[PDB]
């Protein structure tokens, strides 16, 4: 049962270098080659590289300068090492299996991000509406997560239970740092009547902070 | 008849070999190569008292009689000579066979030792096929 | 080295429609063009190789054609599982290339957004900063201009969007802008448009607050 599992250093510092490794299981690397492929963050698949089972690599033409493949077969690892970073290479990193030309067995990937920020915890700010007719069916509530790295933020609206109507949207960068929104979709009859809380963990800081969202004020 | 890389690969190609069971043409080039070095009359007695045959060194033990084996199964029902032909026909049809059990081309050990998992494409790129 | 260019980038279809993807090469690449199915945030996977021959476990609604330059790939009767990016791979001498992606997409009907503005929160003014935020949520088709009005006059800097990907139930698409600005400068200006302009608008939707009224 052919298994590929990469493993890479999650967050890096840019113009140092890196270096992923690609354990295989199931196949043994003298009868296959492996490739690498990676994927920035909305973006296509891009092709970096191979090392064919008899150890000849071979390379995409514009970065062969900063990519070096090599493996030990005894240890079924192939190692990814890339040199001279830049923030451009802030993607997910796969190594795949080719068996006579198709990468057909691929493993998980891995999450580089190439950055100089530094841990810090969101900034979590309750969004209320303006005191508008919020005597129709339904009203839209948020929270703005603010100013965060590294990612992921979680956000959940009480404790999960309201689920329906929810839309977190994808976090932009700014400037090193990330924001990120949520809407939620509750009818008239639900608030202020009840509460909704938006419930925010950022684990890299080991920060939960949640925000009741109350109306606003005049 | 010894055979030139591409003239194989064009006649490999003819008898439908490309990608016969999802090997690509280049990974019978290359065995061709180091089990005969593409000469159609190879024959070579093995241990066993079997002798391979032809360019794809095909045994009589199990795919072809030659008279001369014990336990002949002959599973590709062909006289050993028919192998020793210039046409690669029967040859090739009994490669079909082969490919079709279960270990495909690792029955070769010239391919699985020289060929699995290097670039066996090289022994076409250059043919025009 | 050989390029591939891919047409179209994205696709909408209903299921049950046959769709066509295409690959182009600079180069002959003499059938070795393999195609990958990528799913929302998951690894690619094979679907056919060598131009024409499916994968294991492949449906027969998969079909691939080509030789030379010019690759395609049928999909007939859209099935809801295949829906996401598909990407084709030369394979003739190194380096590889894959194209750069169809995104196959639910069509559906028509829908206008909810834009709601959000005036800043009080506990940002306290820090000094003014996030005002307009959420512009669950329309169709994707294509949509937002813009930003302060006092009258339009701005582009400082603003933020983000999409989400298409509605799981509803195939929707939903989008937040930020304009972000200084307590100060904030507090210098009054009315904050958000206008929207979308297909179903003959003339745009707008959404404004006035920092004066509460």
């Amino acid at each position: 049962q052919v298994q590929l599992k990469e493993s890479g250093p999650g967050l890096v510092a840019p113009s140092q270098s890196l270096s992923i490794t690609c354990t295989v299981s199931g196949f043994s690397l003298t009868g296959y080659g492996v490739n690498w492929v990676r994927q920035p963050p909305g973006k296509g698949l891009e092709w970096l590289g191979m090392i064919w089972g008899d150890g000849n690599t071979d390379y995409n033409s514009a970065l062969k300068s900063r990519l070096s493949i090599s493996k030990d077969n005894s240890k079924s690892q192939v190692f990814l090492k890339m040199n001279s970073l830049h923030t451009d290479d802030t993607a997910r990193y796969y190594c795949a299996r080719e068996r006579d030309y198709r990468l057909d067995y691929w493993g998980q990937g891995t999450t580089l991000t190439v950055s100089s920020a530094s841990t810090t915890p969101p900034s979590v700010f309750p969004l209320a509406p303006g005191s508008a007719a919020q005597t129709n069916s339904m009203v839209t509530l948020g929270c703005l997560v603010k100013g965060y790295f590294p990612e992921p933020v979680t956000v959940t609206w009480n404790s999960g239970s309201l689920s329906s109507g929810v839309h977190t949207f994808p976090a932009v960068l700014q400037s090193d740092l990330y924001t990120l929104s949520s809407s939620v979709t509750v009818p008239s009859s639900p608030r202020p009547s009840e509460t909704v809380t938006c419930n925010v963990a950022h684990p890299a800081s080991s920060t939960k902070v949640d925000k009741k969202i109350v109306p606003r004020d005049c | 008849k010894v055979f030139g890389r591409c003239e194989l690969a064009a006649a490999m190609k003819r008898h439908g070999l490309d990608n016969y069971r999802g090997y690509s043409l280049g990974n019978w080039v290359c065995a061709a190569k180091f089990e005969s070095n593409f000469n159609t009359q190879a024959t070579n007695r093995n241990t066993d008292g079997s002798t391979d045959y032809g360019i794809l060194q095909i045994n009589s033990r199990w795919w072809c009689n030659d008279g001369r084996t014990p336990g002949s199964r002959n599973l590709c029902n062909i006289p050993c000579s028919a192998l020793l032909s210039s046409d690669i026909t029967a040859s090739v049809n009994c490669a079909k066979k082969i490919v079709s059990d279960g270990n495909g081309m690792n029955a070769w050990v010239a391919w699985r030792n020289r060929c699995k998992g290097t670039d066996v494409q090289a022994w076409i790129r250059g043919c025009r096929l | 080295d050989i390029q591939m260019t891919q047409s179209p980038a994205s696709l909408s279809a209903s299921v049950g429609e046959t769709v066509t993807i295409t690959c182009r090469a600079s180069g002959n690449i003499h059938n070795y063009l393999a195609w990958y199915q990528q799913k929302q945030g998951k690894s690619p996977q094979l679907l056919v190789y060598y131009t024409t021959t499916l994968a294991d476990g492949v449906p027969s609604r998969f079909s691939g054609s080509g030789s030379g330059t010019q690759y395609s790939l049928k999909i007939n009767s859209l099935q809801p599982e295949d829906f996401g990016s598909y990407y084709c791979q030369h394979f003739w001498s190194t380096p590889r290339t894959f194209g750069g992606g169809t995104k196959l997409e639910i069509k559906r009907a028509d829908a206008a957004p909810t834009v709601s503005i959000f005036p800043p929160s009080s506990e940002q003014l306290t820090s000094g900063g003014a996030s005002v935020v307009c959420f512009l949520n669950n329309f169709y088709p994707k294509d949509i201009n937002v813009k930003w009005k302060i006092d009258g006059s339009e701005r582009q800097n400082g603003v933020l969007n983000s999409w989400t990907d298409q509605d799981s139930k509803d195939s929707t698409y939903s989008m937040s802008s930020t304009l972000t600005l200084t307590k100060d400068e904030y507090e210098r200006h009054n009315s904050y448009t958000c206008e929207a302009t979308h297909k179903t608008s003959t003339s745009p939707i707008v959404k404004s607050f006035n920092r004066n009224e509460c």
